[PDB]
Protein backbone atom coordinates (compact mmCIF):
# COMPACT_ATOMS: atom_id res chain seq x y z
CA UNK A 1 0.00 0.00 0.00
CA UNK A 2 2.61 2.66 0.93
CA UNK A 3 3.88 4.22 -2.32
CA UNK A 4 7.62 3.59 -2.76
CA UNK A 5 10.14 6.44 -2.53
CA UNK A 6 10.60 8.12 -5.98
CA UNK A 7 13.94 7.37 -7.66
CA UNK A 8 16.15 10.32 -8.62
CA UNK A 9 17.42 10.70 -12.18
CA UNK A 10 20.02 7.93 -12.82
CA UNK A 11 18.14 5.45 -10.64
CA UNK A 12 15.02 3.37 -11.05
CA UNK A 13 12.98 1.08 -8.87
CA UNK A 14 13.94 -2.56 -8.59
CA UNK A 15 11.02 -4.67 -7.27
CA UNK A 16 13.42 -7.52 -6.36
CA UNK A 17 15.16 -5.33 -3.81
CA UNK A 18 12.20 -3.01 -2.98
CA UNK A 19 14.47 -0.02 -3.54
CA UNK A 20 15.83 2.45 -6.05
CA UNK A 21 19.06 1.40 -7.85
CA UNK A 22 21.25 2.56 -10.76
CA UNK A 23 19.45 2.04 -14.08
CA UNK A 24 21.07 2.49 -17.49
CA UNK A 25 19.53 2.86 -20.91
CA UNK A 26 17.13 0.20 -22.15
CA UNK A 27 17.81 -0.84 -25.77
CA UNK B 1 8.09 -18.34 -2.53
CA UNK B 2 7.93 -18.61 -6.28
CA UNK B 3 8.90 -21.70 -8.25
CA UNK B 4 10.16 -21.84 -11.84
CA UNK B 5 9.52 -25.05 -13.79
CA UNK B 6 11.49 -25.59 -17.03
CA UNK B 7 10.70 -27.98 -19.86
CA UNK B 8 12.10 -30.23 -21.05
CA UNK B 9 14.54 -31.46 -18.43
CA UNK B 10 16.92 -32.09 -21.31
CA UNK B 11 16.92 -32.39 -25.11
CA UNK B 12 19.02 -33.54 -28.05
CA UNK B 13 18.76 -31.47 -31.28
CA UNK B 14 20.74 -31.34 -34.56
CA UNK B 15 22.87 -28.44 -35.70
CA UNK B 16 20.43 -26.15 -37.59
CA UNK B 17 17.30 -27.12 -35.57
CA UNK B 18 15.00 -24.62 -33.90
CA UNK B 19 15.15 -25.30 -30.14
CA UNK B 20 12.34 -24.28 -27.80
CA UNK B 21 12.80 -24.36 -24.04
CA UNK B 22 9.81 -23.46 -21.87
CA UNK B 23 9.83 -21.98 -18.37
CA UNK B 24 6.71 -21.61 -16.14
CA UNK B 25 6.19 -19.54 -12.98
CA UNK B 26 3.92 -20.61 -10.11
CA UNK B 27 2.63 -17.00 -9.86
CA UNK B 28 2.44 -13.90 -12.10
CA UNK B 29 5.98 -12.49 -12.48
CA UNK B 30 5.25 -9.76 -15.05
CA UNK B 31 8.09 -9.83 -17.60
CA UNK B 32 10.88 -10.21 -15.05
CA UNK B 33 12.37 -13.48 -16.29
CA UNK B 34 15.99 -13.86 -17.48
CA UNK B 35 17.67 -16.69 -19.43
CA UNK B 36 21.21 -17.87 -18.73
CA UNK B 37 23.56 -20.25 -20.57
CA UNK B 38 26.15 -22.26 -18.60
CA UNK B 39 29.08 -24.15 -20.07
CA UNK B 40 30.21 -26.91 -17.56
CA UNK B 41 32.20 -25.64 -14.55
CA UNK B 42 32.07 -22.04 -15.81
CA UNK B 43 30.21 -18.88 -14.92
CA UNK B 44 26.74 -18.68 -16.39
CA UNK B 45 26.15 -16.13 -19.20
CA UNK B 46 23.24 -13.75 -19.43
CA UNK B 47 21.39 -14.27 -22.72
CA UNK B 48 18.06 -12.61 -22.20
CA UNK B 49 16.59 -10.32 -19.55
CA UNK B 50 13.06 -8.95 -18.99
CA UNK B 51 11.54 -11.85 -20.98
CA UNK B 52 12.36 -10.63 -24.50
CA UNK B 53 15.33 -8.21 -24.32
CA UNK B 54 18.70 -9.30 -25.73
CA UNK B 55 21.85 -8.60 -23.71
CA UNK B 56 24.36 -6.67 -25.76
CA UNK B 57 26.76 -8.99 -27.56
CA UNK B 58 24.54 -12.08 -27.53
CA UNK B 59 24.12 -13.68 -30.93
CA UNK B 60 20.82 -12.80 -32.59
CA UNK B 61 19.75 -16.50 -32.84
CA UNK B 62 18.74 -16.44 -29.17
CA UNK B 63 15.39 -14.80 -28.43
CA UNK B 64 12.78 -14.95 -25.66
CA UNK B 65 9.08 -14.28 -25.21
CA UNK B 66 6.23 -14.33 -22.72
CA UNK B 67 4.79 -12.54 -19.69
CA UNK B 68 2.92 -13.39 -16.51
CA UNK B 69 3.39 -17.10 -16.11
CA UNK B 70 4.72 -18.64 -19.37
CA UNK B 71 8.15 -17.92 -20.87
CA UNK B 72 10.12 -19.43 -23.73
CA UNK B 73 13.76 -19.28 -24.87
CA UNK B 74 14.15 -19.97 -28.57
CA UNK B 75 17.38 -20.77 -30.40
CA UNK B 76 16.49 -20.19 -34.08
CA UNK B 77 19.42 -22.22 -35.52
CA UNK B 78 21.39 -24.50 -33.20
CA UNK B 79 25.19 -24.40 -33.56
CA UNK B 80 27.69 -26.94 -32.10
CA UNK B 81 29.02 -24.39 -29.57
CA UNK B 82 25.50 -24.07 -28.08
CA UNK B 83 25.50 -27.23 -25.94
CA UNK B 84 25.09 -26.18 -22.34
CA UNK B 85 22.59 -26.04 -19.52
CA UNK B 86 20.09 -23.19 -19.93
CA UNK B 87 18.44 -21.65 -16.84
CA UNK B 88 15.51 -19.23 -16.39
CA UNK B 89 15.34 -16.96 -13.31
CA UNK B 90 12.56 -14.70 -12.06
CA UNK B 91 13.40 -11.46 -10.26
CA UNK B 92 9.90 -10.02 -9.78
CA UNK B 93 9.62 -11.33 -6.23
CA UNK B 94 12.48 -12.11 -3.87
CA UNK B 95 13.86 -14.75 -3.38
CA UNK B 96 14.95 -14.92 -7.07
CA UNK B 97 14.66 -18.66 -7.65
CA UNK B 98 16.22 -20.49 -10.59
CA UNK B 99 14.49 -23.15 -12.64
CA UNK B 100 15.93 -26.70 -12.64
CA UNK B 101 17.78 -26.06 -15.92
CA UNK B 102 17.53 -27.62 -19.38
CA UNK B 103 20.58 -29.46 -20.68
CA UNK B 104 20.95 -29.04 -24.45
CA UNK B 105 23.04 -31.69 -26.19
CA UNK B 106 23.97 -31.62 -29.91
CA UNK B 107 22.57 -34.50 -31.99
CA UNK B 108 24.73 -35.65 -34.87
CA UNK B 109 25.82 -38.61 -36.95
CA UNK B 110 27.11 -41.84 -35.40
CA UNK B 111 30.91 -42.14 -35.03
CA UNK B 112 33.00 -45.06 -33.73
CA UNK B 113 35.68 -44.63 -31.05
CA UNK B 114 39.39 -45.21 -31.58
CA UNK B 115 40.19 -47.48 -28.62
CA UNK B 116 43.51 -47.61 -26.74
CA UNK B 117 44.72 -49.64 -23.76
CA UNK B 118 47.41 -48.54 -21.31
CA UNK B 119 49.31 -50.71 -18.84
CA UNK B 120 50.29 -49.53 -15.36
CA UNK B 121 53.63 -47.68 -15.20
CA UNK B 122 56.66 -49.12 -13.36
CA UNK B 123 56.54 -46.01 -11.11
CA UNK B 124 53.05 -46.89 -9.85
CA UNK B 125 53.80 -50.56 -9.18
CA UNK B 126 56.35 -49.61 -6.55
CA UNK B 127 53.57 -47.84 -4.57
CA UNK B 128 51.76 -51.19 -4.32
CA UNK B 129 48.78 -50.50 -6.62
CA UNK B 130 48.17 -50.83 -10.39
CA UNK B 131 45.85 -48.81 -12.62
CA UNK B 132 45.02 -50.10 -16.12
CA UNK B 133 43.52 -47.44 -18.40
CA UNK B 134 41.20 -47.82 -21.43
CA UNK B 135 40.50 -44.85 -23.70
CA UNK B 136 37.58 -44.37 -26.12
CA UNK B 137 38.20 -41.30 -28.21
CA UNK B 138 35.94 -38.92 -30.18
CA UNK B 139 32.73 -40.96 -30.53
CA UNK B 140 28.96 -40.47 -30.81
CA UNK B 141 26.39 -41.18 -29.38
CA UNK B 142 27.35 -41.19 -25.69
CA UNK B 143 25.96 -44.72 -25.00
CA UNK B 144 28.88 -47.17 -24.76
CA UNK B 145 29.75 -50.37 -22.89
CA UNK B 146 33.26 -51.10 -21.58
CA UNK B 147 34.21 -54.49 -20.15
CA UNK B 148 37.51 -55.60 -18.61
CA UNK B 149 39.03 -59.08 -19.07
CA UNK B 150 42.01 -60.28 -17.02
CA UNK B 151 43.16 -63.62 -18.49
CA UNK B 152 39.76 -63.77 -20.28
CA UNK B 153 37.88 -63.36 -16.95
CA UNK B 154 35.13 -60.70 -16.74
CA UNK B 155 35.68 -58.01 -14.05
CA UNK B 156 33.04 -56.86 -11.53
CA UNK B 157 33.16 -53.50 -9.76
CA UNK B 158 36.84 -52.59 -9.92
CA UNK B 159 36.64 -49.91 -12.62
CA UNK B 160 35.27 -46.39 -13.01
CA UNK B 161 34.41 -44.21 -15.99
CA UNK B 162 34.83 -40.49 -16.72
CA UNK B 163 33.46 -38.73 -19.87
CA UNK B 164 34.32 -35.40 -21.53
CA UNK B 165 31.73 -32.80 -22.39
CA UNK B 166 30.78 -32.65 -26.08
CA UNK B 167 33.44 -31.31 -28.41
CA UNK B 168 32.41 -27.79 -29.33
CA UNK B 169 33.23 -28.22 -33.06
CA UNK B 170 32.46 -31.93 -33.84
CA UNK B 171 30.09 -32.88 -30.99
CA UNK B 172 31.88 -36.14 -30.09
CA UNK B 173 32.72 -37.56 -26.67
CA UNK B 174 35.77 -39.18 -25.16
CA UNK B 175 35.68 -41.72 -22.32
CA UNK B 176 38.28 -43.06 -19.84
CA UNK B 177 37.77 -46.36 -18.06
CA UNK B 178 40.24 -47.16 -15.29
CA UNK B 179 40.72 -50.66 -13.88
CA UNK B 180 42.29 -50.69 -10.43
CA UNK B 181 43.96 -53.72 -8.86
CA UNK B 182 46.53 -54.44 -6.19
CA UNK B 183 50.07 -55.11 -7.49
CA UNK B 184 49.81 -58.68 -6.26
CA UNK B 185 46.64 -59.48 -8.27
CA UNK B 186 48.10 -57.67 -11.31
CA UNK B 187 51.35 -59.67 -11.17
CA UNK B 188 49.30 -62.94 -11.05
CA UNK B 189 47.92 -62.52 -14.62
CA UNK B 190 49.10 -62.02 -18.19
CA UNK B 191 46.40 -60.74 -20.56
CA UNK B 192 44.53 -57.49 -19.84
CA UNK B 193 41.91 -56.38 -22.40
CA UNK B 194 39.00 -53.87 -22.63
CA UNK B 195 36.08 -54.86 -24.86
CA UNK B 196 34.19 -51.90 -26.26
CA UNK B 197 30.57 -52.24 -27.45
CA UNK B 198 29.12 -49.25 -29.34
CA UNK B 199 26.58 -48.47 -32.07
CA UNK B 200 29.20 -47.12 -34.49
CA UNK B 201 31.04 -50.48 -34.23
CA UNK B 202 29.69 -53.37 -36.31
CA UNK B 203 31.00 -55.76 -33.60
CA UNK B 204 32.80 -55.27 -30.25
CA UNK B 205 36.42 -53.99 -30.43
CA UNK B 206 38.93 -55.45 -27.98
CA UNK B 207 42.32 -53.87 -27.21
CA UNK B 208 44.75 -55.96 -25.13
CA UNK B 209 48.31 -56.33 -23.72
CA UNK B 210 50.39 -59.06 -22.01
CA UNK B 211 52.16 -58.01 -18.78
CA UNK B 212 55.88 -57.49 -19.47
CA UNK B 213 55.75 -56.51 -23.19
CA UNK C 1 35.32 -2.56 -18.01
CA UNK C 2 33.51 -4.39 -15.25
CA UNK C 3 35.28 -7.01 -13.17
CA UNK C 4 34.30 -8.99 -10.10
CA UNK C 5 37.32 -10.63 -8.44
CA UNK C 6 36.49 -13.33 -5.89
CA UNK C 7 38.76 -14.68 -3.19
CA UNK C 8 38.74 -16.71 0.05
CA UNK C 9 37.79 -20.19 -1.20
CA UNK C 10 39.20 -23.48 0.06
CA UNK C 11 38.76 -26.50 2.33
CA UNK C 12 37.10 -26.46 5.78
CA UNK C 13 35.92 -28.70 8.60
CA UNK C 14 32.21 -29.52 8.92
CA UNK C 15 30.87 -26.97 11.45
CA UNK C 16 33.70 -24.59 10.40
CA UNK C 17 33.48 -21.12 8.88
CA UNK C 18 34.86 -19.31 5.84
CA UNK C 19 34.67 -15.85 4.24
CA UNK C 20 34.35 -15.27 0.49
CA UNK C 21 35.14 -11.83 -0.96
CA UNK C 22 33.96 -10.32 -4.22
CA UNK C 23 35.97 -7.24 -5.14
CA UNK C 24 34.52 -5.04 -7.91
CA UNK C 25 35.99 -2.71 -10.56
CA UNK C 26 34.51 -0.50 -13.23
CA UNK C 27 31.33 0.27 -11.28
CA UNK C 28 30.16 1.20 -7.79
CA UNK C 29 28.52 -1.60 -5.84
CA UNK C 30 26.52 0.70 -3.56
CA UNK C 31 24.00 1.49 -6.30
CA UNK C 32 23.67 -2.19 -7.45
CA UNK C 33 22.65 -5.47 -5.80
CA UNK C 34 25.45 -8.05 -5.47
CA UNK C 35 24.43 -11.71 -5.52
CA UNK C 36 25.93 -15.06 -4.56
CA UNK C 37 25.10 -18.18 -6.59
CA UNK C 38 26.56 -21.67 -6.20
CA UNK C 39 26.75 -25.01 -7.95
CA UNK C 40 27.09 -28.21 -5.97
CA UNK C 41 28.65 -31.12 -7.89
CA UNK C 42 26.04 -32.54 -10.30
CA UNK C 43 23.25 -30.11 -9.30
CA UNK C 44 21.51 -27.04 -10.70
CA UNK C 45 22.45 -23.42 -10.04
CA UNK C 46 21.35 -22.23 -6.61
CA UNK C 47 20.92 -18.59 -5.74
CA UNK C 48 21.94 -18.09 -2.06
CA UNK C 49 21.85 -14.36 -1.20
CA UNK C 50 21.83 -10.71 -2.22
CA UNK C 51 22.85 -7.41 -0.67
CA UNK C 52 21.99 -3.86 -1.73
CA UNK C 53 25.07 -2.18 -0.25
CA UNK C 54 23.90 1.47 -0.30
CA UNK C 55 21.64 0.74 2.69
CA UNK C 56 22.74 -2.81 3.66
CA UNK C 57 19.46 -4.57 2.76
CA UNK C 58 19.79 -8.38 2.31
CA UNK C 59 17.81 -11.54 1.39
CA UNK C 60 18.60 -15.26 1.73
CA UNK C 61 17.59 -18.63 0.38
CA UNK C 62 15.91 -20.78 3.09
CA UNK C 63 18.68 -23.34 2.55
CA UNK C 64 21.33 -20.98 3.92
CA UNK C 65 19.33 -18.61 6.17
CA UNK C 66 20.63 -18.40 9.74
CA UNK C 67 24.10 -19.74 8.82
CA UNK C 68 25.48 -17.41 6.13
CA UNK C 69 25.81 -13.64 6.36
CA UNK C 70 26.06 -11.46 3.23
CA UNK C 71 27.41 -7.93 3.58
CA UNK C 72 29.28 -5.19 1.72
CA UNK C 73 31.84 -2.41 2.35
CA UNK C 74 31.15 0.49 0.02
CA UNK C 75 34.56 2.17 0.46
CA UNK C 76 36.34 -1.09 -0.41
CA UNK C 77 33.82 -1.67 -3.24
CA UNK C 78 33.73 -5.31 -2.11
CA UNK C 79 30.96 -7.72 -1.04
CA UNK C 80 31.31 -10.63 1.38
CA UNK C 81 29.82 -13.98 2.20
CA UNK C 82 30.51 -15.19 5.74
CA UNK C 83 29.57 -18.88 5.86
CA UNK C 84 29.21 -20.59 9.24
CA UNK C 85 28.17 -24.06 10.47
CA UNK C 86 29.17 -25.48 7.11
CA UNK C 87 27.89 -28.85 5.95
CA UNK C 88 28.77 -31.35 3.26
CA UNK C 89 25.77 -30.09 1.24
CA UNK C 90 27.44 -26.62 1.13
CA UNK C 91 30.34 -28.09 -0.88
CA UNK C 92 30.14 -26.07 -4.11
CA UNK C 93 31.57 -23.57 -6.55
CA UNK C 94 30.50 -20.14 -5.30
CA UNK C 95 30.09 -17.32 -7.86
CA UNK C 96 29.30 -13.70 -7.11
CA UNK C 97 27.40 -11.59 -9.62
CA UNK C 98 26.14 -8.11 -10.26
CA UNK C 99 22.51 -7.46 -11.08
CA UNK C 100 22.43 -4.88 -13.91
CA UNK C 101 19.26 -2.79 -14.25
CA UNK C 102 17.99 -0.83 -17.22
CA UNK C 103 15.18 1.76 -17.01
CA UNK C 104 11.93 0.36 -18.40
CA UNK C 105 9.00 2.67 -17.59
CA UNK C 106 10.52 3.53 -14.19
CA UNK C 107 11.31 -0.05 -13.12
CA UNK C 108 14.30 -2.33 -13.42
CA UNK C 109 14.59 -4.59 -16.43
CA UNK C 110 17.63 -6.60 -15.44
CA UNK C 111 19.65 -9.72 -14.79
CA UNK C 112 23.11 -10.91 -13.81
CA UNK C 113 25.54 -9.77 -16.48
CA UNK C 114 28.93 -9.73 -14.74
CA UNK C 115 30.23 -12.66 -12.72
CA UNK C 116 33.30 -13.58 -10.72
CA UNK C 117 35.39 -16.57 -11.76
CA UNK C 118 33.91 -18.84 -9.10
CA UNK C 119 35.72 -20.28 -6.10
CA UNK C 120 35.56 -23.85 -4.78
CA UNK C 121 34.49 -24.50 -1.17
CA UNK C 122 34.94 -28.11 -0.04
CA UNK C 123 33.45 -29.06 3.35
CA UNK C 124 35.19 -32.15 4.65
CA UNK C 125 37.45 -33.49 7.39
CA UNK C 126 39.78 -35.26 4.93
CA UNK C 127 43.37 -33.97 4.67
CA UNK C 128 44.78 -32.21 1.63
CA UNK C 129 46.99 -34.69 -0.28
CA UNK C 130 49.02 -33.92 -3.41
CA UNK C 131 48.72 -36.33 -6.37
CA UNK C 132 51.11 -38.78 -7.94
CA UNK C 133 51.59 -38.43 -11.71
CA UNK C 134 52.02 -41.65 -13.67
CA UNK C 135 52.65 -41.90 -17.42
CA UNK C 136 50.30 -43.56 -19.90
CA UNK C 137 52.83 -44.83 -22.41
CA UNK C 138 51.99 -45.01 -26.13
CA UNK C 139 51.96 -48.31 -28.13
CA UNK C 140 48.86 -43.36 -38.03
CA UNK C 141 47.85 -41.73 -34.74
CA UNK C 142 49.00 -42.58 -31.22
CA UNK C 143 47.36 -42.01 -27.87
CA UNK C 144 49.40 -41.16 -24.81
CA UNK C 145 48.67 -39.23 -21.64
CA UNK C 146 49.20 -39.10 -17.94
CA UNK C 147 47.35 -40.24 -14.87
CA UNK C 148 46.98 -37.96 -11.89
CA UNK C 149 46.11 -40.17 -8.96
CA UNK C 150 45.12 -39.74 -5.30
CA UNK C 151 44.62 -36.03 -4.50
CA UNK C 152 42.31 -33.99 -2.29
CA UNK C 153 40.56 -31.62 -2.64
CA UNK C 154 39.66 -30.50 -6.12
CA UNK C 155 40.92 -29.15 -8.44
CA UNK C 156 43.89 -30.18 -10.56
CA UNK C 157 44.97 -28.48 -13.78
CA UNK C 158 46.74 -30.26 -16.67
CA UNK C 159 48.44 -28.65 -19.65
CA UNK C 160 50.82 -30.15 -22.22
CA UNK C 161 54.33 -29.13 -23.31
CA UNK C 162 54.07 -25.90 -21.31
CA UNK C 163 51.13 -24.49 -23.31
CA UNK C 164 52.31 -25.64 -26.77
CA UNK C 165 50.03 -28.70 -27.11
CA UNK C 166 46.24 -28.24 -27.05
CA UNK C 167 44.69 -29.97 -30.09
CA UNK C 168 43.43 -33.48 -29.45
CA UNK C 169 43.81 -33.05 -25.68
CA UNK C 170 41.18 -34.56 -23.41
CA UNK C 171 41.46 -33.93 -19.68
CA UNK C 172 38.71 -35.97 -18.08
CA UNK C 173 36.56 -34.97 -15.14
CA UNK C 174 37.92 -36.04 -11.77
CA UNK C 175 36.46 -39.17 -10.19
CA UNK C 176 36.00 -39.66 -6.45
CA UNK C 177 37.70 -42.96 -5.62
CA UNK C 178 36.40 -45.36 -2.95
CA UNK C 179 39.49 -44.30 -0.92
CA UNK C 180 38.04 -40.75 -0.65
CA UNK C 181 40.69 -39.36 -3.00
CA UNK C 182 40.23 -37.90 -6.47
CA UNK C 183 41.92 -39.17 -9.65
CA UNK C 184 41.83 -38.23 -13.35
CA UNK C 185 43.55 -38.79 -16.66
CA UNK C 186 44.55 -36.33 -19.34
CA UNK C 187 45.20 -37.79 -22.77
CA UNK C 188 46.25 -36.60 -26.17
CA UNK C 189 46.51 -38.00 -29.68
CA UNK C 190 49.64 -37.17 -31.66
CA UNK C 191 51.09 -38.17 -35.03
CA UNK C 192 52.52 -41.68 -34.73
CA UNK C 193 55.71 -40.58 -36.56
CA UNK C 194 56.78 -38.14 -33.80
CA UNK C 195 56.92 -40.58 -30.84
CA UNK C 196 60.69 -41.07 -31.10
CA UNK C 197 61.50 -37.37 -31.74
CA UNK C 198 59.14 -34.97 -29.92
CA UNK C 199 59.18 -35.12 -26.13
CA UNK C 200 55.78 -34.93 -24.47
CA UNK C 201 55.46 -33.48 -20.96
CA UNK C 202 52.35 -33.11 -18.81
CA UNK C 203 52.26 -30.06 -16.57
CA UNK C 204 50.12 -30.95 -13.55
CA UNK C 205 49.32 -28.41 -10.83
CA UNK C 206 47.41 -29.03 -7.60
CA UNK C 207 47.30 -25.62 -5.94
CA UNK C 208 45.62 -26.82 -2.68
CA UNK C 209 48.73 -28.87 -1.76
CA UNK C 210 50.95 -26.49 -3.78
CA UNK C 211 52.15 -29.54 -5.73
CA UNK C 212 53.53 -28.81 -9.23
CA UNK C 213 54.72 -31.74 -11.34
CA UNK C 214 56.05 -31.95 -14.91
CA UNK C 215 56.11 -35.55 -16.21
CA UNK C 216 57.82 -36.94 -19.36
CA UNK C 217 55.82 -39.56 -21.27
CA UNK C 218 58.01 -41.74 -23.49
CA UNK C 219 57.41 -45.12 -25.25
CA UNK C 220 58.23 -48.22 -23.13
Amino acid sequence: APAPTPCNPAECFDPLVRHCVACGLLR
Amino acid sequence: DIQMTQSPSSLSASVGDRVTITCRASQDVSTAVAWYQQKPGKAPKLLIYSASFLYSGVPSRFSGSGSGTDFTLTISSLQPEDFATYYCQQSQISPPTFGQGTKVEIKRTVAAPSVFIFPPSDEQLKSGTASVVCLLNNFYPREAKVQWKVDNALQSGNSQESVTEQDSKDSTYSLSSTLTLSKADYEKHKVYACEVTHQGLSSPVTKSFNRGE
Amino acid sequence: EVQLVESGGGLVQPGGSLRLSCAASGFTISSSSIHWVRQAPGKGLEWVAWVLPSVGFTDYADSVKGRFTISADTSKNTAYLQMNSLRAEDTAVYYCARRVCYNRLGVCAGGMDYWGQGTLVTVSSASTKGPSVFPLAPSGTAALGCLVKDYFPEPVTVSWNSGALTSGVHTFPAVLQSSGLYSLSSVVTVPSSSLGTQTYICNVNHKPSNTKVDKKVEPK
